[PDB]
């Protein structure tokens, strides 16, 4: 997303949970752990996709459906 | 093959076959939505082009005719798409 | 007869295929040769080598074969590849993705080089479209598509160098040099559209349709005999042939056919015999005059109804002979095109003559090939 209506004394934030010693449950990445779309690339690539599918029309469908836990 | 032809034969109840049609509608299976995001264009298609026609037998194409037939005679559009979905049989 | 075919049935579809190139200019056969799908597997792009002519290729199944060599998966179809150079590839998506491959022969690979990842795409239902026709004089890049947009790029570039977009645009069929910098095309209204490289704007640089029943015309090409002469085919049956490079008017109206020319394309070592390829379910090899009289190459092929090879010849004593091109009255007549079918074949989608050498690929899952196109 992009926060770009940037008032003054704003709202509320968010926060990914932790894991038994330095584990992490998180639905954001930390070096290169998410994947775009499309299952088919010319250099012989295949990747994600889930939140198009209930939309003929994206309204920038940001919403988590697989949390990953890695340590 | 077999998939198909089984809910080709449980779409004979008429809110299983609404049912069907919906999930369906949902699913793609084949191609609807044109917007990229997968590997688009693909489907009985691809494997009538390689393998039915080395065999000279083409069963499947004959029983997903069927399907779409018993689709549409059982079940009747009530959406097909207004942003959300592709609206319109026209692409199959 | 006219030196029979080898036919190798690779279980394979077929959409395009485009000679190996070396540029600058040679006789040989490109022995590689790099092939996009129709649907092999998947839709890609492989690599293939064919043993050259009948010498030293007389072999490896019947007079000679392509043999796969690597392949690498592209989205998209192919419908459209052409080279700009010894190996660098350029092939259109219908994902609308231009793509650019560096070629490996050695390493037997494909470097997935340059990507426009932004082609001509449909208004009012944001929806993205395939490229019509792709331009390649190296290293000046031109693409040309369903919606009308006009896509110049200098080599190796991912973003738009420009795209001409008008007031005026349509869907274009087919495309050819006219000049080293000028251009035509063969439209869906029974348009024949020019342009220069250098000078354009808003709506078609130039526009023409005349009597002489204006269908839309499918396939364009310029003469292997000359260039700035150019043949044309569309739905009446009829082809359109003109001289230009700024300026049409008609060489022939040859009543050469019925109904839709589909794809043309120029013998070399003959730069006056045709072949035609057609999705309605055909493929017809053309050639000078008609009649039976001289061999026939309007009913030839077709596993049976063959016929082909009469001759006869006045001394210029006595005798006397004309001809159709001596007329320069339009509306001339048929000009001996043959279906041939072997035993059976499918949509034939890409063929290819170099000398009276011939390659095709097919959706028939085999290949089609011969050393002489006459005997």
């Amino acid at each position: 997303t992009l926060m770009i209506d940037m008032g003054l004394f704003m709202g509320r934030s968010f926060r990914v949970g932790w894991g038994p010693n330095w584990t992490l449950v998180h639905n954001g990445d930390k070096l290169s752990e998410r994947l775009n779309a499309e299952e088919d690339r010319d250099m012989d690539t295949i990747d994600y996709g889930f939140l198009p599918k209930p939309t003929s029309a994206k309204s920038l469908t940001e919403s988590p459906f697989k949390v990953h836990v890695e340590k | 093959a077999e998939l198909l032809k089984t809910l080709a034969a449980f779409g004979k109840s008429p809110e299983i076959a609404a049912s069907l049609w919906q999930s369906l509608e949902y699913t793609q299976i084949l191609q609807t939505v044109r917007a990229t995001g997968l590997r688009q264009g693909v489907g009985i298609e691809v494997e009538l082009n390689e393998i039915e026609s080395r065999c000279e037998e083409y069963p499947l194409t004959r029983a997903f005719c069927q399907l779409i037939s018993t689709l549409v005679e059982s079940s009747f559009p009530t959406n097909l798409g207004a942003g959300l979905r592709a609206p319109g049989f026209e692409p199959y | 007869m006219a030196d029979k075919f080898a036919a190798k049935f690779v279980s394979h579809k077929i959409s395009r295929t485009r000679w190996r190139p070396v540029s600058a200019s040679s006789l040989q056969q490109p022995d590689v040769f790099a092939t996009g799908s129709w649907d092999n597997e998947e839709n890609k792009v492989c690599v293939w080598a064919t043993s050259d002519f009948g010498a030293t290729s007389l072999d490896e199944e019947y007079q000679g074969d392509p043999k796969q060599l690597c392949d690498i998966k592209h989205p998209g179809d192919v419908m459209d590849m052409q080279f700009l150079d010894k190996e660098r590839i350029v092939t259109g998506s219908s994902t609308g993705t231009v793509t650019i491959f560096r070629h490996h022969e050695n390493n037997q690979t494909l470097s997935v080089n340059q990507r426009w990842e932004q082609a001509h795409y449909h208004v009012g239902s944001n929806m993205r479209a395939p490229c019509t026709a792709i331009v390649c004089s190296s290293p000046e890049i031109v693409s040309v598509g369903e919606d009308g947009r006009i896509n110049c790029f200098r080599a190796e570039s991912r973003d738009v160098l420009r795209t001409i977009d008008d007031a005026d645009s349509s869907t274009m069929h087919g495309v050819t040099f006219l000049r080293t910098t000028e251009i035509l095309t063969v439209n869906s209204v029974g348009q024949l559209k020019l342009w220069d490289l250098r000078k354009q704007g808003n709506d078609p640089t130039q526009i023409f349709s005349v009597t002489g029943e204006r269908v839309p015309l499918h396939c364009v090409d310029r003469h292997p005999n000359q260039q700035h002469v150019v043949a044309t085919g569309g739905q009446d049956g009829m082809l359109c042939i003109w001289d230009v490079r700024h300026g049409k008017m008609p060489m022939s109206l040859l009543n050469a056919h019925e109904a839709e020319m589909w794809e043309v394309h120029f013998h070399p070592s003959n730069p006056d015999h045709l072949f035609t390829c057609s999705e309605d379910g055909s493929l017809w090899h053309w050639d000078a005059s008609a009649d039976s009289e001289k061999p026939t190459f309007l009913l030839g092929g077709r596993s049976t109804f063959n016929i082909s090879r009469s001759s006869i010849a006045p001394p210029n004593a006595n005798q006397s002979l004309a001809c159709a091109w001596l007329s320069t009255d339009p509306t001339k007549g048929q000009l001996e095109i043959t279906n041939l079918l072997p035993s059976s074949t499918l949509s034939v989608n890409s063929l290819d003559v170099l000398g009276q050498n011939l390659v095709c690929g097919t959706d028939a899952e085999a290949i089609y090939v011969t050393r002489r196109l006459f005997s």
